[PDB]
RNA sequence: GAACGAGGUAGAUGAAGAGGUCUGGAAAGGCCCGCCAUAGGAGGUAACAGCCCUGUAGUCAAAACUUCGUUCGA
RNA sequence: GACCGAUAGUGAACCAGUACCGUGAGGGAAAGGUGAAAAGCACCCCGGAAGGGGAGUGAAAGAGAUCCUGAAACCGUGUGCCUACAAGUAGUCAGAGCCCGUUAACGGGUGAUGGCGUGCCUUUUGUAGAAUGAACCGGCGAGUUACGAUCUCGUGCAAGGU
RNA sequence: GAACAGUGGUAGGAGAGCGUUCUAAGGGCUGUGAAGCCAGACCGGAAGGACUGGUGGAGCGCUUAGAAGUGAGAAUGCCGG
């Protein structure tokens, strides 16, 4: 580019839209505000979720649950991810992580049985679901929990 | 400044450009010098207890320093100007030839 | 790319291979707009303030009843229709900066200097190397590369003399390898760049 | 307690055009030519100055007081 | 310094926390610009002076201190067209007559007379409104910014992105 | 470009633009007279924009992009006249 002569991406740039400056404009006077109200005032409007005074959504319906101090979440890997590696690859948490194929490990690896394992692995992973053990050793390969 | 009174010197800048004169006051506080002979005025002044006649008079008005150049004294163009020490005693120098001003 | 590879006296030392992932990319041109934008924003000190109605002095007394005066209503006589109050909404300090993915950064600086090669805007050196930090050497050399205009000249490493000759000629800046960036290289007509800062370039780009 | 080193609190030195010519009250401007540049920061100067002035880069400088650094019993 | 430029920017560019106000605590202004240089108008004339008219100075004095520019309201002098039988939100469209002559255009000024025609704003179901606001002129005077959220658009990369 | 259709509008939604100050990059203008101010019978669909003359006496446009203290006739608005 030069300088003198920059543009930007047709649609990446608008103009804001400024109001109360004059009635052409179709915001001129009341802002786009409307006639008087709350909602028409300086720092007006009710809070989010107000009924103005029928008791709310959220207060009529009841609170459920808890939360488990001791909750596991594992990273899931589905057995198309596993498709990627090479053949006779041991699988493990390190280098799934080191790859790229899980972001955070959290609790520990997952295999989940979606997709087809065509490759034979020896995947070492905390939990195998039950479809992902059977698919993994039907490909050929070992499901080693550690 | 870098001329004082008594010194020879070009005026470089004016009406009276390239008019050369001797400097008769200095004024460092408004870096102005009075030259003889340059940017004359005619001061119209009343009946006073040291003059009673009053009248109009031609005197000398100062110009800026800056206008001013002295003079090489080898070969009488203008110089700009250094220093040098001699004999324990700083003296301007111009430039030009490397001759002593003062 | 095969780009003319040249001598500080001007003279060419036959072709130099630019490496293609480099500086033979198509130029995206949404993208050098961007990195533009962003780095002069990024030189703004935005330093600016007014005194809200809050921060001007005095003005806590209502300046006179509520009622029965005749008067409009007021509250302060620093509200902001006064002369002399508050002002509503003016300029208050902040940063102008934001960040690119680095992936817009890296294509940003290929397209620019891709573009210069487009150009013919491009001057590879052998080496340049000045026996003493002296302007008119640089003038010189300028001149014999044929630079009329403004000029980037990109070293490998710090070069103390290049810096410092060409540091007074008007429109050319010296730049290590390392610093050289979007606005340098978009806002000067020519670069200089040394074989040994192609490679260096190179080496971080590719 | 000393000695040495670098700073601070004054300063010094410091390149290059009154170039010619036009207009003008005045030239830093126009036009045509040079030059310096580790200096084309800035301010000033009769209109807008790297080369007119104060300066700038760079290089130096302290009797005195002061800052910091360096050295001199398992 | 993609900060202010004298109603701004500090309250304070100026002898300002002054003047002034208040018993006191306290409140709290207005007010920048001759010229490059005073060369700041010798002298003459009217006038008690102020102030002028010349003459000088200056590039300029219609830059003469109330001194760069010098808008508007408002106040005057002159006069081209009209006006003392007329009922007027003051214009507009039609239109002679008279006076002019331009960014040269199926021009400019004025306007006998004819038709039509209850300001602007706000607020209202509805306002010419006998509802509200504005004496006039000028300046100043109101959806901003930060950090989060979300959607659209754009761009980069993409089962990855950062 | 053709045909066909359409184009009253308050709250309000959507779009396209005008102008203001500042910045960057081109490019320019200006003591042979900048901005501002005054006048005019010019130009554009509007916001608005020129040209000529006068005053003024030193600064200012244009193009593209960016950023906003960005537009006043009303607030018994504030200050001045
Ligand atoms: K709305
Ligand atoms: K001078
Ligand atoms: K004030
Ligand atoms: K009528
Ligand atoms: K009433
Ligand atoms: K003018
Ligand atoms: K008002
Ligand atoms: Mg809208
Ligand atoms: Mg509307
Ligand atoms: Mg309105
Ligand atoms: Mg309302
Ligand atoms: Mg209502
Ligand atoms: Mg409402
Ligand atoms: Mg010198
Ligand atoms: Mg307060
Ligand atoms: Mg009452
Ligand atoms: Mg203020
Ligand atoms: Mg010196
Ligand atoms: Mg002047
Ligand atoms: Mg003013
Ligand atoms: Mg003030
Ligand atoms: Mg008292
Ligand atoms: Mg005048
Ligand atoms: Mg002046
Ligand atoms: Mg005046
Ligand atoms: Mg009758
Ligand atoms: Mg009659
Ligand atoms: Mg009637
Ligand atoms: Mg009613
Ligand atoms: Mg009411
Ligand atoms: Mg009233
Ligand atoms: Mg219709
Ligand atoms: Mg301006
Ligand atoms: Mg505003
Ligand atoms: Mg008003």
């Amino acid at each position: 580019m030069k300088l003198h002569e920059l543009k930007p991406s047709e649609g990446s740039r608008k103009t804001r839209n400024r109001v109360g400056r004059g009635i052409g404009s179709g915001n001129g006077k009341t802002a786009g505000k409307g006639h008087k109200g709350q909602n028409a005032r300086s720092g007006g409007g009710v809070r989010p979720g107000f009924e103005g005074g029928q008791m709310p959504l959220f207060q009529r319906l009841p609170k459920r649950g808890f939360t488990n101090i001791n909750r596991k979440e594992y990273a899931v890997v589905n057995l198309d991810k596993l498709n990627g590696f090479a053949e006779g690859t041991e699988v493990t948490p390190e280098l799934l992580l080191e790859t790229g194929v899980i972001s955070k490990l959290n609790a520990g690896v997952k295999i989940l049985g979606n997709g087809k394992l065509e490759k034979k692995l020896t995947v070492k992973a905390n939990k195998f679901s039950a479809s992902a053990k059977e698919a993994v050793e039907a490909a050929g390969g070992t499901a080693e929990v550690i | 400044m870098h001329v004082k009174k008594g010194d020879k010197v070009m005026v470089i800048s004016g009406k009276d450009k390239g008019k050369q004169g001797t400097i008769l006051a200095a004024f460092p506080k408004k870096d102005r010098v009075l030259v003889e002979g340059v940017n004359m005025v005619k001061k119209h002044s009343k009946p006073t207890q040291a003059n009673p006649q009053g009248g109009i008079s031609n005197q000398e008005a100062p110009i800026h320093v800056s206008n001013v150049m002295p003079l090489d004294p080898k070969t009488g163009e203008v110089t700009r100007v250094g220093y040098k020490v001699e004999d324990g005693k700083k003296v301007r120098v111009a430039k030009k030839s490397g001759q002593v001003l003062d | 790319p095969k780009v003319a590879l040249y001598n500080q006296n001007g003279s060419t030392a036959g072709d130099i291979e630019l490496n293609a992932s480099v500086f033979g990319i198509e130029p995206n041109e949404s993208v050098v707009f961007d990195a533009i934008l962003m780095q002069r924003a990024s030189l703004r000190q935005g330093t600016h303030k007014v005194k809200n109605r809050s921060e001007v002095r005095g003005g806590g007394r209502k300046p006179w009843r509520q009622k029965g005066t005749g008067r409009a209503r007021q509250g302060s006589i620093r509200s902001p229709q006064w002369r002399g109050g508050g002002v509503v909404f003016g300029p208050t300090p902040r940063s102008y900066s934001y960040k690119l993915p680095k992936k817009v950064r890296r294509l940003a600086i290929k397209s620019v200097l891709s573009s210069k090669v487009i150009d013919n805007n491009i001057i590879v050196l052998e080496d340049l190397t000045l026996d003493t930090a002296k302007t008119k050497e640089m003038a010189a050399i300028l001149k014999g590369l044929s630079v009329e205009k403004k000029a980037l000249i990109v070293t490998a490493d710090a070069n103390e003399a290049v810096a410092l000759s060409a540091r007074n000629i008007p429109g050319v800046t010296v730049v290590e390898a390392n610093g050289i960036n979007v606005l340098d290289v978009v806002n000067h007509e020519k670069l200089l760049i040394t074989k040994a800062a192609v490679e260096k370039v190179e080496e971080v780009l590719a």
